RNA sequence: GUGGGAGAGGGUGGUGGAAUUCCCGGAGUAGCGGUGAAAUGCGCAGAUACCGGGAGGAACGCCGAUGGCGAAGGCAGCCACCUGGUCCACCCGUGACGCUGAGGCGCGAAAGCGUGGGGAGCAAACCGGAUUAGAUACCCGGGUAGUCCACGCCCUAAACGAUGCGCGCUAGGUCUCUGGGUCUCCUGGGGGCCGAAGCUAACGCGUUAAGCGCGCCGCCUGGGGAGUACGGCCGCAAGGC
C-alpha cells in the first residue's frame, strides 16, 4: 500500500546533507523515532542512503529521537 | 596521502622529455612512491592484510616494468634503479 | 492512606501471565495485581479472562485509595493485553491515554535458544 | 588543511561569565591546534529529543573551520576535556545535496 | 596522465543510544517464573511489576533491499585519521611492456590450542526438573570451558554459483545499483529474471554460457575397504597435507 501520501512530494527544495535541520528531518520519522521506508519517504536509493546518515548524525547531536512511545492503541 | 604537487614533482623529475607522463621511468617512479608510502603505512597497521595485497600487486607491476626496461635498454634501467634506490 | 486521585496504570503482558501495577503520577506503585493474585495458578494466568480479573482487581484496590483518572502504559505482547486495557476502559476509572512502551533492544544481547532466529 | 564543521553542545544552565569562559576555552583550544575559523553560528538554547546529562535542553555552537588533518582528533579530545561540554562532533565539510530541484 | 564518482573493502583511535544483568535508594505485596500440562528454581533476609541513580560487558533496531563492497574467507550505530581495489569522461603519455602459472610465499568462517586480560547475555561438558517402556535426547531451571580483547599457533568446511583464470565471437526483452551525455532516450561498469541460435542424459544453461573458439593451470577413471594403514612433511596438542 502506502499510496496515501509521500514525504518527498510534500516538501520543496531542501538539503539532504543538513543534519541540523530538524523541521525537515522529523518528517522522515514515524510516530516512533523510526526512519521511514522508501515506500513512504518517496526518495531514491542514493537519497535515502544519505538521509539515513544525516538523521543518525542528528540523533547523536540530540536533535532527533532514537525511539518514541507509541500513542493511541 | 599523495598530494598533487608531490606527484607532479616526481613526474616532472623522471620525465624523459618535457610533457612525458607515460614513460617506463615515470611509471616506475610513481609506483615506487606508492610502494614506499604503503610500506610506511604497514609499518604500523600490520594487521591490515587487504592493503598488503595492494602492495604485492604494485611490487609485481613495478618488477615487470623494470624487467621490460632491463630487456630493452639496460643503460636507462641501470640509471633508473641507481636513482630510485631499488634492487638493494 | 494517600488519596492520589490521578495516576498511571502499567500493564505488563506475557504469554505466561498478565500483571498490572497502578502507580502515582511520579511512578511510585500504590497497588498491583496479576493472574496469580487472583485464584489462577497454572497456564490459566496467561488467559485474557485472568487479565480482565487482574485489571479489575488492581483498579478496585486503586479506588480504595480514592483514585479517578489513569494514564495506561502497555508493555509486552501477549494474550490478555487488549483485554486488560478493555477492562480498565470502564473499570470505574477514567482512562486518559493509552501508550505502548514495550521495550525493544537495538540488538545488544543474545536471546535464549527459544527466542533465536529473530532479533 | 581541510574544511571541517565543529558541533558543540553546551550546558544550558550557564550564566554569561561562565559561558564566555567556555567560549574562550574553545577559541583558544581551536587556535592552539592551528585551526583557522571560516565562520561561526550560535543557535543558543534548544530543546533536545532526549535528555543529555539529565538536561532537557542544550546550548548549541557551530564553527566551520579549516585545519590540518593530523591534529583533528586531538582537537576533538581537547574540546571534550571540559565538564560543561556535553557533545563534540567534528564533520568533514561537504557540498549540499538537494532534493526536488 | 588529467578531472571526477559510488561503496557494510581494510587498519587505528574516539564516541552514541536502546536493551539485559548486577549494586544503591524510593514506593509497594504474595507471588513470580516456566510448560502440552507441570515440576525443579527464585521470593517474608520483601521477589515479580513501577520510578530514580550507578557499574560493567557485548551487540548495533528503524534505514535494510529482490541493495552495496571485497580475490576468497567475509564486511553493517556514528565521527576523524591512515590505506587497498574499482568505475566513468578526456584521447594526453609509454609502445606488446601481454596471458596463465607446477613449486614457493601470503591470506584464510567456526571450533580448537598457548600466555595474559576480560566476563553482561548466551552456553558444549556438567548439575537438576519433567516426558518416556527407557530418555545418557527433544521441553524447563541452573551452569564451566567457550563466545569478547592483545600477542602467537591451528589451515579445516555444503571454504558453494557444488561452475579455475584470461581473451575474442554469437537475437532480444524486462527489473535494478552506480557513472557519463545532444537527459523521452543514448552510452559504459555491476547485480537479477524470461528467453534467439546453439548446447545438455535430463534438469536446465543461454553476452554474468553450461554456446562457438584459442591459451595456460588443477583434477577424475566402478562401489565398499578408506580419507583408513604405512612412510614423509607440518603442529605445543587436537590434528592437517
Ligand atoms: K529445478
Ligand atoms: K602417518
Ligand atoms: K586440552
Ligand atoms: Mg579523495
Ligand atoms: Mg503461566
Ligand atoms: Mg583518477
Ligand atoms: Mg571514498
Ligand atoms: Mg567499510
Ligand atoms: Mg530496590
Ligand atoms: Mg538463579
Ligand atoms: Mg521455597
Ligand atoms: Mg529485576
Ligand atoms: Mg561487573
Ligand atoms: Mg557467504
Ligand atoms: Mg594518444
Ligand atoms: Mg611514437
Ligand atoms: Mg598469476
Ligand atoms: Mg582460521
Ligand atoms: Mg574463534
Ligand atoms: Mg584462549
Ligand atoms: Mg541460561
Ligand atoms: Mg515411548
Ligand atoms: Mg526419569
Ligand atoms: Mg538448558
Ligand atoms: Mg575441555
Ligand atoms: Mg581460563
Ligand atoms: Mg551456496
Ligand atoms: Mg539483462
Ligand atoms: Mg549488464
Ligand atoms: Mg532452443
Ligand atoms: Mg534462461
Ligand atoms: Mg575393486
Ligand atoms: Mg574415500
Ligand atoms: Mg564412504
Ligand atoms: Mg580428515
Amino acid at each position: 500500500p502506502s499510496r496515501k501520501a509521500k514525504v518527498k512530494a510534500t516538501l520543496g527544495e531542501f538539503d539532504l546533507r543538513d543534519y541540523r535541520n530538524v523541521e525537515v528531518l522529523k518528517r522522515f520519522l514515524s510516530e516512533t523515532g523510526k526512519i521511514l521506508p522508501r515506500r513512504r519517504t518517496g526518495l531514491s536509493a542514493k537519497e535515502q542512503r544519505i538521509l539515513a546518515k544525516t538523521i543518525k548524525r542528528a540523533r547523536i547531536l540530540g536533535l532527533l529521537p532514537f525511539t518514541e512511545k507509541l500513542v493511541r492503541k | 596521502p599523495i598530494t598533487k604537487e608531490e606527484k607532479q614533482k616526481v613526474i616532472q623529475e623522471f620525465a624523459r622529455f618535457p610533457g612525458d607522463t607515460g614513460s617506463t621511468e615515470v611509471q616506475v617512479a610513481l609506483l615506487t612512491l606508492r610502494i614506499n608510502r604503503l610500506s610506511e603505512h604497514l609499518k604500523v597497521h600490520k594487521k591490515d592484510h587487504h592493503s598488503h595485497r595492494g602492495l604485492l600487486m604494485m611490487v609485481g607491476q613495478r618488477r615487470r616494468l623494470l624487467r621490460y626496461l632491463q630487456r630493452e635498454d639496460p643503460e636507462r634501467y641501470r640509471a633508473l634503479i641507481e636513482k630510485l634506490g631499488i634492487r638493494g | 492512606k494517600r488519596q492520589v486521585a490521578s495516576g498511571r496504570a502499567y500493564i505488563h503482558a506475557s504469554y505466561n501471565n498478565t500483571i498490572v501495577t497502578i502507580t502515582d503520577p511520579d511512578g511510585n506503585p500504590i497497588t498491583w495485581s496479576s493472574g496469580g493474585v487472583i485464584g489462577y495458578k497454572g497456564s490459566r494466568k496467561g488467559t485474557p479472562y485472568a487479565a480482565q480479573l487482574a485489571a479489575l482487581d488492581a483498579a478496585k484496590k486503586a479506588m480504595a485509595y480514592g483514585m479517578q483518572s489513569v494514564d495506561v502504559i502497555v508493555r509486552g505482547t501477549g494474550a490478555g493485553r487488549e483485554q486488560a486495557i478493555r477492562a480498565l476502559q470502564a473499570s470505574g476509572l477514567q482512562v486518559k491515554s493509552i501508550v505502548d512502551d514495550t521495550p525493544v533492544p537495538h540488538n545488544g544481547c543474545r536471546p535464549k535458544k527459544k527466542f533465536r532466529k529473530a532479533s | 588543511m581541510r574544511r571541517y564543521e565543529v558541533n558543540i553542545v553546551l550546558n544550558p544552565n550557564l550564566d554569561q561569565s561562565q559561558l564566555a569562559l567556555e567560549k574562550e576555552i574553545i577559541q583558544r583550544a581551536l587556535e592552539n591546534y592551528g585551526a583557522r575559523v571560516e565562520k561561526v553560528e550560535e543557535l543558543g538554547l534548544r530543546r533536545l529529543a532526549y535528555p543529555i546529562a539529565k538536561d532537557p535542553q542544550g546550548y548549541f555552537l557551530w564553527y566551520q573551520v579549516e585545519m590540518p588533518e593530523d591534529r583533528v582528533n586531538d582537537l576533538a579530545r581537547e574540546l571534550r576535556i571540559r565538564d560543561n561540554v556535553r557533545r563534540v562532533m567534528v564533520v568533514k565539510s561537504q557540498e549540499p545535496f538537494l532534493a526536488n530541484a
